[PDB]
């Protein structure tokens, strides 16, 4: 499970793990929230050594 | 003033920084958000000043706090305007 | 209050011309306002003017020149009765020859120059040269 | 500005030019309405019913999800009260300022403003029985204000 | 002098404490709840002393339970931060208050609760009819849980205050067990699948070194006590786990309570060592492709799983399929984060603080972790 | 029917009668009829532009006009290349009254609403002909000759729907009103 994308981007590996009789949706959660709106308020003075 | 200065198309906030009733069209300064936290795993949506207190139906039951102006959050993300 | 609307107008553009400018704002737009100013148009006093809508009452932007010297509002409203006119506009203008007292009659809002061949007498509002 | 301070200010609402929907939303005008009856029960009045709409459920207002206004919906039921919140609220006050002076009769400042929120009874009322939302004989007394906030 | 200094008396002397008053100043307290200038100790130590106003004058049951439902939800409000964990003191006595409510509520099986009974649906006085108290037991023990997870989140895991607080999981266990017992016989099938969704959540990561023991025990031949044997009849973690998995796979109109149950169906099979069961369950689910649209939480678990079928296949002697399954997990360089045991230091330097306290909050607990060493070594 | 779906209107006309036909037609079709619900009109025409170009109208009684809005656009694709090589917007039609304060004879029937009144209903027609924009300001402006020209500032999200239809609107409006009418896409969204 990678939620980055970053670890399957070679065309190589796509189809390493698809299953035979096309992967059914049965088993499959589909999140209905858009996380686009979720922004976590940084009462921003929260800092890190330069 | 200049004395000869443009009145029909303003600047984007260089002439949207003034008054909302002293703009060309009013306009609210507030805005609506779409939110979702875990203490509370439901997708609720809130005014940005609150005004009251909203309820939580988790574990949690307090997500704002009305304050003199918006409404200072909690420890819970979700947000979102969307357009307006 | 602003008891009347086109009385505090009129100054505005009044002493927005005096300053040097060419560009206003003037509300709370009455229809008044409007055909007042379509008057002063035709004339040749100031220009093409945009009326802005809002739900409230509106706003309205003017484009103006130099060659308008003062536009007043004469209130209460008196009548006239075409035998008062020449008492009325000897007081109120520079000369015989140009000024424009405006009215309001049953047949529309107009110069005086105007109701005198229409034979209406009416309402007065302003003046204008 | 201010009708007895002296006062001048501005801090009023000011409401958008669209007027959509706006399309993001739900509870048809239908599913409003039984919204809004059950709040009036708890004794939630008018003011604050819109306020407890709007700050945590999806309206911007309760006039672009319903061709009503909150006080009209409630009025064609039966169920709004015999006089306006704002009446009431000013009735309510000037009680606890009577007690309070006939607790204290050196305490003149209140004895003053007193005055005011007496006066501002009256022209109240005066708006309300011209229009005939008020019997045309009633009247404000102390009597009629101890009975009428109870 | 001035009177002092009793603690200001919620009644005056005189009024008679009738059922209609006590749910009026209910009421009033409430509408007092989550207001910018209410203390909240007061507030708790206010509906504490209204329930013993409710027991010294047996004021009706459906009130005591209602009462105690508004006192843990006020503990749970006592904290204004939903990200911060609830202090020792506050979480026992919210614990003891679920307990009290859960022993009142399993002497009276008479009383229906629940999210579904409007607030003019409240039968508090009438005999004749089913007590019907607006209350849900199932979303404060999901609460519970919740504030239970941010104190295993906020605890250092090396010092010993983590054992001490682990030693409440099972007080914790015990609860979501009564609310169990208690939605078979009453609750509706969708609150059912949800505590089946809470009790497989605190046992599908325990190893049952119980069902070990009568393993490695076969009975050849000492005779002791039949009740010995009423005490060994605990349902196997196994079987529990597999009946609780069925029901919901037969009742659930979600796909994620579904998805979360087959997930840890799959862990517990593998942790067992039953390779075979946790394999054709992975297939059987076609998980592997729909994943990626599901919610992060979601996809720790799937990461979780995965790793531990990994574990299992190894455990087997099957190098081949073991090292398949870990590939692209200790390949990313990011196993740390794809299990949520943390972040790596070294992407604390790319990304937003607002970004980095919600992945610090979707963070498995301590007791939850795989060894990372043990992962790379296998 | 096909003929009369059109009354207060003249049911006989050629071109009204060869569009309503197959119009419910297509509602009557299991193609689409999972939201289409056997709606009728009330009239129809067609009006040109100065783009040598031909322009169709639907109009409908206006307690139906809701139920159109719900879908609007695939109904619109549809018609638009079953009918093909003219536009296709719908609108809505009122029985605009004169008023009592004097252009026709009262007999104090009732008061007039101000819903019935003229100004209200040709505004009432711009928010029908743009409406997936969803009107974000208006401004006029008066010419020297006594005219008037009406800006429309509209929203910049939903462009390339309105973009080509974005002239031959303004001709819809000139046959029904009178008046010149300009779109316009504003500097900035708030």
């Amino acid at each position: 499970a990678d939620w980055t994308g970053a670890t399957y981007q070679d065309k190589r590996y796509t189809n390493k793990y698809s299953s035979q009789f096309g992967g059914g949706s049965q088993y499959a959660y589909f999140h209905e929230e858009d996380e686009t709106s979720f922004q976590l308020v940084d009462t921003a003075r929260t800092q890190k050594t330069a | 003033m200049p004395l000869a200065k443009d009145l029909l198309h303003p600047s984007p906030e260089e002439e949207k920084r003034k008054h909302k009733k002293k703009r060309l069209v009013q306009s609210p300064n507030s805005y609506f958000m779409d939110v979702k936290c875990p203490g509370c795993y439901k997708i609720t949506t809130v005014f940005s000043h609150a005004q009251t207190v909203v309820l939580c139906v988790g574990c949690s039951t307090v997500l704002c706090q009305p304050t003199g102006g918006k409404a200072r959050l909690t420890e819970g993300c979700s947000f979102r305007r969307k357009q307006h | 209050v602003r008891m009347n609307v086109l009385a505090d107008a009129l100054k505005s553009i009044n002493n927005a011309e005096k300053r040097g400018k060419r560009q206003v704002l003037i509300r709370p737009c009455s229809k008044v306002i409007v055909r007042f100013l379509t008057v002063m148009m035709k004339h040749g006093y100031i220009g093409e003017f945009e009326i802005i809508d809002d739900h409230r009452a509106g706003k309205i932007v003017v484009n103006l020149t130099g060659r308008l010297n003062k536009c007043g509002v004469i209130s209460p409203r008196f009548d006239v009765q075409l035998k008062d006119l020449e008492k009325w506009q000897n007081n109120l203008l520079p000369s015989r020859q140009f000024g424009f007292i405006v009215l309001t009659t049953s047949a529309g809002i107009m110069d005086h120059e105007e109701a005198r061949r229409k034979h209406t007498g009416g309402k007065i509002l302003g003046f204008f040269f | 500005g201010r009708m007895h301070a002296p006062g001048k200010g501005l801090s009023q609402s000011a409401l958008p030019y669209r007027r959509s929907v706006p399309t993001w939303l739900k509870l048809t005008s239908d599913d409003v309405k039984e919204q809004i009856y059950k709040l009036a029960k708890k004794g939630l009045t008018p003011s604050q019913i819109g306020v407890i709409l709007r700050d945590s459920h999806g309206v911007a207002q309760v006039r672009f999800v319903t061709g009503n206004k909150i006080l009209r919906i409630l009025k064609s039921k039966g169920l709004a009260p015999d006089l306006p919140e704002d009446l009431y609220h000013l009735i309510k006050k000037a009680v606890a300022v009577r007690k309070h002076l006939e607790r204290n009769r050196k305490d003149k400042d209140a004895k003053f403003r007193l005055i005011l929120i007496e006066s501002r009874i009256h022209r109240l009322a005066r708006y309300y029985k011209t229009k005939r939302v008020l019997p045309p004989n009633w009247k404000y007394e102390s009597s009629t204000a101890s009975a009428l906030v109870a | 002098v001035p009177l002092v200094k009793e603690k200001p008396k919620m009644f005056a002397k005189g009024t008679e404490i009738t059922h209609a008053v006590v749910i009026k100043k209910l009421n009033e307290i409430l509408q007092a709840r989550g207001k910018k200038g209410t203390d909240r100790a007061a507030q708790i130590e206010l509906l504490q002393l209204l329930v013993q106003i409710a027991s010294e004058n047996n004021l009706g049951e459906g009130v005591i339970v209602k009462i105690k439902f508004n006192i843990i939800a006020s503990l749970y409000d006592y904290n204004p931060n939903l990200a911060t964990y609830m202090k020792p003191e506050m979480w026992q006595k919210c614990l003891d208050c679920i307990n009290e409510l859960m022993d009142i509520l399993f002497a009276n099986p008479n009383i229906f609760v629940g999210e579904n009974i409007l607030e003019e649906s409240e039968n508090l006085q009438n005999v004749d009819q089913p007590l019907r108290v607006r209350g849900c037991i199932l979303t404060l023990v999901e609460r519970m849980d919740e504030e239970f997870t941010k104190i295993m989140q906020n605890t250092d895991p090396h010092s010993q205050e983590y054992v001490e607080h682990l030693k409440d999981e099972a007080q914790v266990c015990a609860i979501i067990e009564r609310v169990q017992r208690y939605l078979e016989e009453k609750g509706t099938t969708e609150e059912i699948c949800r505590v089946y969704l809470r009790r497989i959540l605190h046992t599908y990561y325990k190893f049952d070194y119980k069902a070990h023991q009568r393993q490695l025990t076969p009975p050849e031949g000492s005779s002791k006590s039949e009740q010995d044997q009423a005490e060994n009849e605990g349902e196997d973690s196994a079987v529990l786990m597999e009946r609780l998995c069925k029901y919901i796979y037969a009742k659930d109109r979600t796909d994620r309570i579904r998805t979360c149950a087959i997930l840890c169906h799959i862990y517990h099979h593998a942790l067992h060592s039953r390779w075979y069961q946790a394999r054709d369950l992975m297939l059987m689910s076609h998980l592997q492709d729909n994943i990626q649209h599901a919610d992060p939480p979601v996809q720790i678990l799937y990461n979780r799983t995965m790793v531990q079928l990994g574990i299992c296949a190894f455990r087997q002697g099957l190098t081949k399929d073991a090292h398949n399954a870990l590939l692209d997990i200790q390949s990313s360089g990011r196993a740390k984060e794809l299990l949520g045991q943390g972040l790596l230091l070294r992407s604390l330097q790319e990304r937003n603080q607002e970004q980095e306290k919600v992945e610090r909050r979707r963070q498995v607990p301590f007791h939850l972790h795989i060894n990372l060493e043990l992962l790379e070594c296998v | 029917s096909a003929k009369i779906v059109k009354p207060n209107g003249e049911k006989p006309d050629e071109f009204e009668s060869g569009i309503s036909q197959a119009l419910l037609e297509l509602e009557m079709n299991s193609d689409l009829k999972a939201q289409l619900r056997e709606l009728n009109i009330t009239a129809a025409k067609e009006i040109e532009v100065g783009g040598g170009r031909k322009a169709i109208i639907i109009f409908v009684p206006v307690p139906q006009l809701k139920s159109f809005q719900k879908i609007q656009v695939r109904l619109v694709r549809e018609l638009e290349k079953k009918f093909s090589g003219k536009h296709v917007v719908f609108i809505a039609q009122r029985r605009i009254l004169p008023k009592p304060t004097r252009k026709s004879r009262t007999k104090n029937k009732q008061k007039r609403p101000r819903s019935r009144t003229l100004t209200a209903v040709h505004d009432a027609i711009l928010e029908d002909l743009v409406f997936p924009s969803e009107i974000v300001g208006k401004r006029i402006r008066v010419k020297l000759d006594g005219s008037r020209l009406i800006k429309v500032h509209l929203d910049k999200a939903q462009q390339n729907n309105v973009e080509h239809k974005v002239e031959t609107f303004s001709g819809v409006y000139k046959k029904l009103t009178g008046k010149d009418v300009n779109f316009e896409f504003p500097e900035f969204q708030l």
